[PDB]
C-alpha cells in the first residue's frame, strides 16, 4: 500500500493578548504521532502515538529544538505579511504551512510537497518538480524571489526526497502493527419508516483503517449520487474511522437498491441489499 | 522528523 | 477574509448499547478561521470533562477538530453538540441520534 508523512503548522496572531499561537502536528497516513503547542506548559515536541514513545531523548530534544525555531519564523512571518498587504496591527491573522512526502507501494519516493497559505488562501507552493514556485500574488512573488535567491527549493528537495522518505520508512517499520495494518470495515444496514409511503435506508461502514473508502448506493445498478446523503469520513476516536450513506426509498422498493463498499482491506468489493 | 529548512517570507 | 462554516457530526465511537460505556463524539470540520467554541450536552447541560484533538487541517486549508467524552448511553438520556463560530448568527445545536 501507498503511504505518506505530513507536517501541519498553524500560526495565529493575537493583537494585545501576547505572542501568536503556534501549533504543529505530525501524521503518518491517518495516524497523528507528534505535536507542539506554544500555549502548552512543557514547551516541547510531544508523542501522540505509542510507537514513537520509544524514540530516545536525542529525538525529542532535537525535534523540540527545530519546532520552536519554526515557531519563531512564523512569528516573524506574521509581521512581514501584515506589511506586505498593509493591514492594521489590531486584526488577528492566520498562516498555515504544510509539507511532506508520498511513497508508493514499494515504499519508493513518489511525490513531495510544501505549501503555504495566508488567512486561508493559497500564497505560495512548491511545484511538483521541486525546482519551481507558484506565487499567486505580488506579495507572494516578493517571497518567491527571496526563496529563489536563498535556494530554498533545493534544500526542500533534499529533505523531501531524502530524510522525509527515510524517516517515513523507519516509522512504518517501528509502528508496523498500527501503521501497516488494514482493518476492513464492519458493515450493516438500517431501515427506518419516515412516513406511511417512504423509508430511509442507511448503509454503515465501521472501524476501518486507513480512512480511504468508497461507499455508494445504486437503484437497479445505477448510481444514485444526487439522491444520496453521504457524510464525511469521521474518526472513531480509537484510531479507526466511520462513514455512512443513506437514501430515501419509496415503501415497497427496498429490493432494487444496493450499497457498494470499496476498501483496501476487503478482498472483494461488497454489495449489500436490504432483503 | 521535521525539516531544518524554514525560509522566512 | 475567508470565512468557512463548520460541518458538525455528533456520534458515538461504538454502536450505542444502553448500560455500556462508550465515547460521545462531536467532529467539526471545513471551517475557517480556527477560533471555535464546541460543547457536548447531557439533557441540555454542558458536560465539563471534554477533550479534543490537536488542531489540524485538510488540503484546502480548512480546519478540523474532534471533541469527545466518555459516556454510558441510556434509553432516556438526551445528548447534543453545541457549536459557535464567526459564521453562525447563533450557536448551532445538533442532537445525537444513535442511528446517525
Amino acid at each position: 500500500g501507498s503511504h505518506s508523512m505530513r507536517y501541519f503548522f498553524t500560526s495565529v496572531s493575537r493583537p494585545g493578548r501576547g505572542e501568536p499561537r503556534f501549533i504543529a502536528v505530525g501524521y503518518v497516513d491517518d495516524t497523528q504521532f507528534v505535536r507542539f503547542d506554544s500555549d502548552a506548559a512543557s514547551q516541547r515536541m510531544e508523542p501522540r502515538a505509542p510507537w514513537i514513545e520509544q524514540e530516545g531523548p536525542e529525538y525529542w530534544d532535537g525535534e523540540t529544538r527545530k519546532v520552536k525555531a519554526h515557531s519563531q519564523t512564523h512569528r516573524v512571518d506574521l509581521g512581514t505579511l501584515r506589511g506586505y498587504y498593509n493591514q492594521s496591527e489590531a486584526g488577528s491573522h492566520t498562516v498555515q504551512r504544510m509539507y511532506g512526502c508520498d511513497v508508493g507501494s514499494d515504499w519508493r519516493f513518489l511525490r513531495g510537497y510544501h505549501q503555504y497559505a495566508y488567512d486561508g488562501k493559497d500564497y505560495i507552493a512548491l511545484k511538483e518538480d521541486l525546482r519551481s514556485w507558484t506565487a499567486a500574488d505580488m506579495a507572494a512573488q516578493t517571497t518567491k524571489h527571496k526563496w529563489e535567491a536563498a535556494h530554498v527549493a533545493e534544500q526542500l528537495r533534499a529533505y523531501l526526497e531524502g530524510t522525509c522518505v527515510e524517516w517515513l520508512r523507519r516509522y512504518l517499520e517501528n509502528g508496523k502493527e498500527t501503521l501497516q495494518r488494514t482493518d476492513a470495515p464492519k458493515t450493516h444496514m438500517t431501515h427506518h419508516a419516515v412516513s406511511d409511503h417512504e423509508a430511509t435506508l442507511r448503509c454503515w461502514a465501521l472501524s476501518f483503517y486507513p480512512a480511504e473508502i468508497t461507499l455508494t448506493w445504486q437503484r437497479d445498478g445505477e448510481d444514485q449520487t444526487q439522491d444520496t446523503e453521504l457524510v464525511e469520513t469521521r474518526p472513531a476516536g480509537d484510531g479507526t474511522f466511520q462513514k455512512w450513506a443513506a437514501v430515501v426509498v419509496p415503501s415497497g422498493q427496498e429490493q432494487r437498491y444496493t450499497c457498494h463498499v470499496q476498501h483496501e482491506g476487503l478482498p472483494k468489493p461488497l454489495t449489500l441489499r436490504w432483503e | 522528523i521535521i525539516s531544518a529548512v524554514v525560509g522566512i517570507l | 477574509m475567508i470565512q468557512r462554516t463548520p460541518k458538525i457530526q455528533v456520534y458515538s465511537r461504538h454502536p450505542a448499547e444502553n448500560g455500556k460505556s462508550n465515547f460521545l463524539n462531536c467532529y467539526v470540520s471545513g471551517f475557517h478561521p480556527s477560533d471555535i467554541e464546541v460543547d457536548l450536552l447531557k439533557n441540555g447541560e454542558r458536560i465539563e470533562k471534554v477533550e479534543h484533538s490537536d488542531l489540524s487541517f485538510s488540503k484546502d486549508w480548512s480546519f478540523y477538530l474532534l471533541y469527545y467524552t466518555e459516556f454510558t448511553p441510556t434509553e432516556k438520556d438526551e445528548y447534543a453538540c453545541r457549536v459557535n463560530h464567526v459564521t453562525l448568527s447563533q450557536p448551532k445545536i445538533v442532537k445525537w441520534d444513535r442511528d446517525m
